[PDB]
């Protein structure tokens, strides 16, 4: 029985990897719209 | 006619102040979004 | 401390229709310029008087 | 087996230190936004 409490303890990382994986494609979006402050059109409609 | 150019002026501005916002909640969501990488991090840390 | 390049009492209405124009966020060169050129404009028709 | 039980807290202290950390830039940023209630530029756009 101990190894079945060892190996859910391996689900439980999945559990979070997987929320790491969320977060970390929530940072990968979030960075490109960060940096790209305006585009190069909403410079265009400004000029315009 | 210059009546309308302020207008058209004031527009301008505001869409450029929207815009700065608009940025402005960006980077919280990536302060969140950041923050919630490192809190995984450590809880995948005290799940070791 | 308490002095403001952008908001100054008696200031004319050139530099507040220049200010208007720099007042958004893409300041390349090009926009910067137009605006000056305009404030000249402006400046040399209140110098012709 | 109880100094590992022990460390696991010390753990659990970094998760809610960086969930400490992720709440201060969220105070930090919202009070920035609400202290500057309208910007140097709007306020030029409703005297336009």
């Amino acid at each position: 029985m101990q190894e079945q409490a060892l190996t859910e303890l391996d689900a439980e990382k999945k559990i979070l990897e997987q929320s790491r994986a969320g977060a970390q494609s929530r940072v990968d979006s979030y960075r490109a719209l960060y940096d790209e402050n305006v585009s190069a059109e909403e410079k265009r409609t400004m000029d315009l | 006619l210059a009546a309308s150019a302020t207008k058209i002026t004031a527009d301008n501005i505001s869409q450029s102040e929207a815009w700065r916002r608009r940025r402005q909640e960006w980077e919280i969501q990536k302060n969140n979004a950041e923050s919630e990488i490192r809190q995984i991090d450590a809880q995948l840390e005290a799940l070791a | 401390n308490f002095v403001d390049p952008t908001l100054r009492t008696g200031q004319t209405g050139m530099m507040n229709t220049m200010l208007e124009q720099l007042s958004q966020s893409e300041l390349n060169k090009d926009t910067l310029e137009n605006g000056f050129r305009q404030y000249l404009t402006a400046f040399e028709q209140v110098a012709d008087l």
